[PDB]
């Protein structure tokens, strides 16, 4: 998955 | 209000333990509880709800994706029928999850957004909106699926729109909302190109906005830049 | 019973899909529903049900670490008075700990191992027994802390008599069992010589069974000896 | 801490 803050 | 007799200070106080002992369902109890006394919360305030309700949501969705592939192997062509237990497991996660979101959302609702004027505050609670409608999309096939991406898609827009007025653009909150807002394009909206682009070009006006940073900031600012590096590196 | 309405099989089934997803609590709820179908447990069912209930109770213990070494600092001298939450919050764990300890003591108590003939299912069950007092020990404090020590011994001793009598000396049950139990004469009982003689003897005899066995029940023993090892290192 | 199963 991608990178979410 | 189970928390209800508790003081506001005592609530963040065990907030607090709570992440030290990583007991993140606690922390957002008592979180939710703190918000409950009406008034607005400080910087560290809002950051300990964030963390607090994503370290929830975040095993939520870690669980539906495990318990959703399972589901999808056993509607393949030759799967031995095992019965609703999957989706019926699937479903109590996926309503746990749901519940957790609108409930995230009923704060940001009544009445953190309201209350919130600078932008700092505002940003920071519009771009939640934007996180729980997306995370609420993630799980959504009804009738309503396209109405909760556009919630989010709304609710992340008015944070971009106030965060490129108000904010530098090397603002770690800046910086993690067009994180964010990218992922939705990438993953909810079916739009790669708008997500990459929106990345890129974070990227690159903080990059020019560095030099005007103390070593502290650089620091914080550049963690963001290398997530929104790792994304582009992913999807390029 | 809240999983009354709930088959057996389908109770097991999600049992194991809470594992694949990392849900020990729902884990546990669901062979709690299991074991109160009445039915003795099958080996894979048991060992689901201790799964669970160790993972749960697991991340109890570390918060109750966390917290009690908190508390115990802000009561050194010269330390700021913050009030009663930290003994609030680690209370509120201790309870919670000490409500999942007496739930899986209650379903041993009733009817699990009244019900258990067999030496593998009545050694595994009062090892469980000796591990849930063993923990509650672990916070005790009151004019019961010894019997609730003496509860924990009581048990092992009768699952360590049976287990000498009934299973090979490389039984992955009477391994762990003996691994357990020495972990307790050092850490509960403050009877470290004999936790050491334990784990030792414990160790040599399986060493001298070992050419009985196939390869797949050789890794199954050699591993708990390397822990019975392990822990005689940290000792010596 | 020391080893358990
Ligand atoms: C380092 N950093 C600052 C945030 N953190 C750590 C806190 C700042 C202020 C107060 C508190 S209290 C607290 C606590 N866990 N007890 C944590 C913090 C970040 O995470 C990066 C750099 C990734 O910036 C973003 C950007 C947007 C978002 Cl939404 C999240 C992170
Ligand atoms: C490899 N192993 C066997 C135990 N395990 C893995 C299972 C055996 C049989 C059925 C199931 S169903 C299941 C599941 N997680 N879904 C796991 C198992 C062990 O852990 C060692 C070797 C450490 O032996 C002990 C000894 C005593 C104790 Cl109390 C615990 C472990």
């Amino acid at each position: 998955f991608p990178a979410t803050v | 209000g189970a928390m209800g007799s508790m003081e506001r200070a005592s609530l963040i106080q065990k907030a607090k333990l709570a992440e030290q002992a990583e007991r993140y369902e606690d922390m957002a109890a008592f979180m939710k509880g703190a918000v409950e006394k009406g008034e607005e919360l400080s910087c560290e305030e809002r950051n300990l709800l964030s963390v607090a309700y994503k370290n929830v949501v975040g095993g939520q969705r870690a669980a539906w994706r495990v318990l959703s592939s399972i589901e999808q192997k056993s509607n393949e062509e030759g799967s031995e029928e095992k019965g609703p237990e999957v989706r019926e497991y699937r479903e109590k996660v996926e309503t746990e999850l749901q519940g957790v979101c609108d409930t995230v959302l009923g704060l940001l609702d009544s009445h953190l957004i309201k209350e919130a004027g600078d932008a700092e505050s505002r940003v920071f609670y519009l771009k939640m909106k934007g996180d729980y409608y997306r995370y609420l999309a993630e799980v959504a096939t009804g009738d309503d699926k396209k109405r909760i991406i556009d919630s989010a898609r709304s609710a992340y827009q008015e944070a971009m729109d106030i965060s490129k007025k108000e904010m530098p653009p090397t603002n770690p909150i800046r910086l993690g909302l067009a994180l964010n807002f990218s992922v939705f394009h990438y993953e909810i909206a079916n739009s790669p190109e708008e997500a990459i682009s929106l990345a890129k070009t974070t990227f690159d006006e903080a990059m020019a906005d560095l030099h005007t940073l103390s070593e502290d900031s650089y620091k914080d600012s550049t963690l963001i830049m290398q997530l929104l590096r790792d994304n582009l590196t992913l999807w390029t």
